């Protein structure tokens, strides 16, 4: 009907006017976060048996 | 009129397409061409928790990384201790068909829902030692798919009638309702700072919502069939979706388009559950194949496989300190991996 | 973004003939089972014809069994229907319809009031 | 072991003692899914079988010869069902009710049966088929106002099969039409089957009281076939 | 000296040939080739969580009974030099052998309640199974010894005597069990060639011990082949039960594949 089309038009108007950046920035940010917290992730860097409550 | 509105909709869709095409100046897989592969990840079972009588359909870890809640379609909600495989609680339900469950951050309440369009909230710490029902929330016109707590007095629900709702527990009525999908909604995930949330619908559609204003801000498309799972990346600047077409994909909310797609040629079965690791380097997915796959997020290759289930995998989770992975499937068993 | 667009409608005399074409975009065309449905002035959604992934299995409804012919072109991304002898009881709006899942023989929820993957339709009048 | 460990183990042992009772109660109860359309008479069969004793689902309990059946009916849902149907992949049976007095809507019923019969999660679940409202079909065929061959051409060349049992003393035309309608479903059932599940057809009306026994006998047949498969 | 004397009711057995050595070697090979497979069956049925059921209970107890009985048989059958020491053997063997047949009988019952009374019950019956499995052998041995407490052991072999009718305390009950199984067997057969064949019907014969009647037809000369037939089947039940209920079962194969590859 008319109301659904008007609502869709208003939503698309709101959506098409949002600031954006490039994809290289997103890739860099994800890679940087992954590298920052790498030494504390147990399922990449297994811990010795003395500190593992599910193995010890 | 209607035709003018439809023409305007098409024109703005084309303009959005041009804006999104103008931004992809680099490839995720080409920058990450020089990253070291993680190697082969072999994982072994440490405990196997037995006691349900039918399909396990939902699961959730606790803020204490030691306690779990699990739900089955025989009519049970069980609260486990995973260090000793002891049972701490077992609660019967009024309706047998359950599809979701949750913990509260303070550890005092749990919640459940299913085909009967009701969310039930249970109190763990009472004057006596008994767990009793505190609230029954009603107002939806379809089955509940997911529910997650924000604090002790605010909850969020998603339903199969195409809408989502925010509820105040003490009074028992909605404070805000979010509309805009065309099909049913399948999942939710809350931000680390708890001010937004994402949603995926039985369509090729995902959306981001602002809680306080009550309105949508961004929509994302790209799949071919229904979306089944969704979750947040640790920093709250990404999410990863799985769909009933054998494809997973990654979206970012600042470039406002997808960056990587994880798929293969011999995989012809869909994804049921998705969950990230602590550092963001592992992405874990469940397939009705009947397997779990462990993907490297930045390379789009399978780093590992987990097997040992005899039926469809339905639920998957990781901890807050990152010391275990819990898996539950239609064979009535839970397994903890480390 | 899934898109289906119909073409080939119009007005004809009784006993006439014409051809309907459904064009597609947004998915792999080959893996999916395909259907033709229609809506008449004052009724619900009906089912007319059905064709499978490769084209070696066909199915028709009774009322059009001897007159209409279905085909698919998997390389041109098109679904075709051919109409030979038309009755006044065929005046309707025509839609082409997809399936929700690949690699499947069941087909739920095509004739529903709302369905995600369905086109806008075309008008056919015989008088 | 301190006080805390002993307390924890004792509590776990009590919980297991309760789950043992629950398992025995669970495995001795049978569960059925009820399906039909809005012109079916499904509500009337529910009200009739209730003598043997908002909301998104409705439940009925009945009992025959000390065996307990729970029947589930779906309400307050939308018109799309490709998702919640998966919850019913481990029930004993699906009961499918169909109105056979309305020629304009038989095709939709046939397509519905085809979709249920060929799904991935329902290839082990058997179907009990009810063809309801036979008196209306008898009256409509005898009166002769509308012709069945207008919607189904093949009826112009169909002959009553030799294994028919037109017991009550009816006109031959009623038997022809009735068995044509039944064969339309048996053809789909036979074509794509693999010996793993069957279809049981029946003729029913609005004053019958034998439906519960029918469900009972069909369930015994299903469970024997399972137990025979267990012995190879 | 051989395996037939368990059911051999003919005490006027007088041989005139070299059949004795052949029969002795056949019996020794048959028994000793068992007692290797029975351990495998007991291990498979005891420490695997996916196989638990009432049938598993019956199979497990049957294997234990046969193992103990044949181990005693190979150790103390012919120790006739100790007048008050082998008498106890004449009891123990008896008791354990009885238990064997009783457990086989229950297997037939498990057939009936899955093909005639098809629906499950709300209450368990495991305690009744154990009460009939080991209760009736105990009652028979106790009453039987009460009527006569000096007939356990003779001059030839330390087994139940023959010169009195007291041997019927074993042969008597045994035949009864056999007949009942036959009836149940027919039911299983009536539903395999009618509602929908060699492997299953044979596997049922290896647990319902219908072969034992071979030993009852060995009577006088020129009938030795029956005494052969008996010995060639019964002395190898432990071999049969392993082949058909451990190697040919898909559940057990899957369990081995899962456990060994872990």
């Amino acid at each position: 009907s008319i109301a659904q089309a008007r609502k869709l038009v208003e939503q698309l108007k709101m959506e098409a006017n949002i600031d954006r950046i490039k994809v290289s920035k997103a890739a860099a940010d994800l890679m940087a976060y992954c590298e920052a917290h790498a030494k504390e992730d147990p399922l990449l860097t297994p811990v010795p048996a003395s500190e593992n409550p599910f193995r010890e | 009129e209607l035709d003018q509105l439809r023409q305007e909709a098409e024109q703005l869709k084309n303009q959005i397409r041009d804006a999104r095409k103008a931004c992809a100046d680099a490839t995720l897989s080409q920058i990450t061409n020089n990253i070291d592969p993680v190697g082969r990840i072999q994982m072994r079972t440490r405990r196997t928790l037995r006691g349900h009588l039918a399909k396990i359909y939902a699961m959730h870890w606790g803020t204490d990384s030691r306690l779990l809640v699990s739900a089955s379609q025989d009519g049970k909600l069980i609260i486990w201790d995973s260090y000793t495989t002891n049972k701490v609680h077992a609660i019967p339900l009024r309706s047998s068909w359950v599809m979701t469950c949750a913990y509260a951050p303070s550890g005092n309440y749990v919640a459940c829902g299913g085909l009967d369009n009701i969310c039930s909230i249970y109190n763990l710490k009472t004057r006596e030692g008994n767990v009793r029902v505190s609230r029954e929330l009603a107002g939806h016109t379809g089955y509940l798919s997911c529910c997650r707590f924000l604090d002790d007095n605010q909850i969020v629900t998603s339903s199969g009638d195409t809408t989502c709702a925010l509820w105040d527990i003490e009074t028992g009525q909605q404070t805000t309702t979010f509309t805009g999908h065309t099909g049913d909604v399948m999942s939710l995930s809350l931000a680390p700072d708890t001010r937004l949330f994402v949603s995926g619908a039985c369509d090729a559609s995902a959306k981001l919502w602002d809680v306080r204003e009550g309105m949508c801000r961004q929509t994302f498309t790209g799949h071919e069939s229904d979306i089944n799972a969704i979750c947040f990346f640790p920093n709250g600047n990404a999410f990863a979706t799985g769909s009933d077409d054998a494809t997973c994909r990654l979206f970012d909310l600042r470039a406002d388009q997808e960056l990587m797609t994880y798929s293969h040629d011999n995989i012809i079965c869909g994804i049921t559950s998705v969950s990230f690791s602590k550092s963001g380097r592992l992405l874990l997915a469940g397939y009705d194949d009947f397997n779990c796959n462990v993907w490297d997020a930045l390379k789009a290759d399978r780093a590992g496989v987990l097997a040992g289930h005899d039926n469809r995998v339905s639920c998957l989770g990781v901890t807050d300190d990152g010391m275990a992975v819990a898996t539950g499937s239609w064979d009535s068993f839970l397994k903890i991996w480390n | 973004q899934v898109q289906l667009q119909e073409s080939g409608g119009g007005l004809v005399q009784p006993g006439g003939s014409l051809r309907l074409s459904c064009a597609a975009s947004g998915f792999t065309f080959s893996n999916y089972k395909m259907n033709w449905v229609r809506q008449a002035p004052g009724k619900g959604l009906e089912w007319v014809s059905d064709i499978s992934q490769s084209g070696a299995s066909i199915s028709y409804t009774g009322s059009v069994k001897g007159r209409f012919t279905i085909s698919r072109d998997n390389a041109k991304n098109t679904l075709y229907l051919q109409m030979n002898s038309l009755k006044p009881e065929d005046t309707a709006v025509y839609y082409c319809a997809r399936c929700p899942a690949p690699f499947t023989r069941d087909c739920f929820d095509v004739t529903s009031t709302t369905y995600a993957y369905r086109g806008q339709g075309t008008q056919v009048t015989v008088s | 072991l301190s006080a805390e460990d002993k307390a924890a183990v004792e509590r776990s042992k009590m919980i297991e003692k309760q789950l043992q009772k629950d398992k025995q109660v669970y495995r001795a109860t049978h569960r059925l899914l009820l399906l039909g359309a809005d012109n079916s008479g499904k509500s009337t069969i529910v009200k009739q079988m209730r003598i043997y004793h908002t909301s998104g689902i409705f439940e009925t309990k009945f009992q025959v010869d000390k065996v307990n059946f729970h029947m589930f009916d779906v309400g307050a849902q939308r018109d799309e069902r490709r998702k919640w149907i998966q919850c019913f992949n481990d029930v004993t049976a699906i009961i499918f009710v169909v109105d056979s007095s309305d020629y304009n809507r038989l095709q939709e019923a046939l397509n519905d049966f085809k979709s249920i019969w060929n799904n991935r999660w329902l290839r082990t679940i058997s179907v009990i088929l009810f063809l309801n409202k036979q008196d209306l079909l008898a009256e409509k065929v005898l009166a002769g106002k509308s012709k069945i061959e207008d919607y189904f051409p093949e009826f112009a060349r169909y002959t009553t099969p030799e294994d028919a049992t037109p017991e009550p003393g009816e006109d031959p035309r009623v038997t022809r039409a009735k068995y044509f309608i039944r064969d339309e479903f048996l053809r789909i059932s036979t074509a794509s089957g693999d010996g793993r599940h069957y279809c049981y057809p029946h003729f029913t009306c609005s004053v019958d009281t034998e439906n519960a026994r029918r469900i009972f006998n069909d369930c015994r047949d299903i469970i024997q076939r399972m137990h025979l498969r267990q012995y190879e | 000296t051989n395996f037939a004397v368990l059911m051999a009711h003919v005490e006027v057995k007088h041989s005139d040939a070299v059949h004795d050595l052949l029969l002795d070697v056949i019996t020794w090979v048959g028994i000793l080739l068992s007692l290797v497979c029975l351990l495998i069956c007991i291990f498979t049925f005891c420490f695997f969580r996916g196989l638990q059921s009432d049938r598993n209970t019956i199979h497990k107890n049957l294997c234990i009974s046969l193992f103990v009985a044949e181990l005693l048989f190979l150790i103390g059958i012919n120790r006739t030099d100790q007048p008050i020491a082998c008498a106890v053997f004449a009891a123990l063997l008896h008791f354990f052998f009885l238990a064997a047949f009783t457990w086989m009988f229950l297997e037939g019952v498990q057939l009936y309640i899955m093909l005639v009374e098809v629906f499950e019950s709300e209450h368990s019956r495991r305690k009744y199974f154990y009460l009939v499995g080991y209760g009736m052998p105990a009652l028979i041995v106790a009453v039987s010894a009460a009527v006569d407490y000096r007939s356990y052991g003779t001059d030839k072999v330390c087994w139940l005597r023959l010169d009195t009718y007291f041997i019927w305390s074993f042969i008597g009950p045994a035949t009864l069990i056999i007949m009942l199984n036959v009836i149940f067997l027919g039911i299983a057969l009536y539903k395999m060639f009618h509602h929908t064949w060699v492997i299953g019907a044979i596997a049922l014969l290896c647990l319902l011990g219908l072969t034992w009647a071979f030993g009852l037809m060995y009577i006088n000369e020129s009938t030795v082949i029956m005494a052969y037939l008996f010995t060639i089947f019964n002395s190898l039940q432990g071999m049969f039960i392993f082949i058909f209920h451990c190697v040919l079962q898909k559940k057990v194969r899957k369990e081995y594949g899962k456990c060994l590859r872990t």
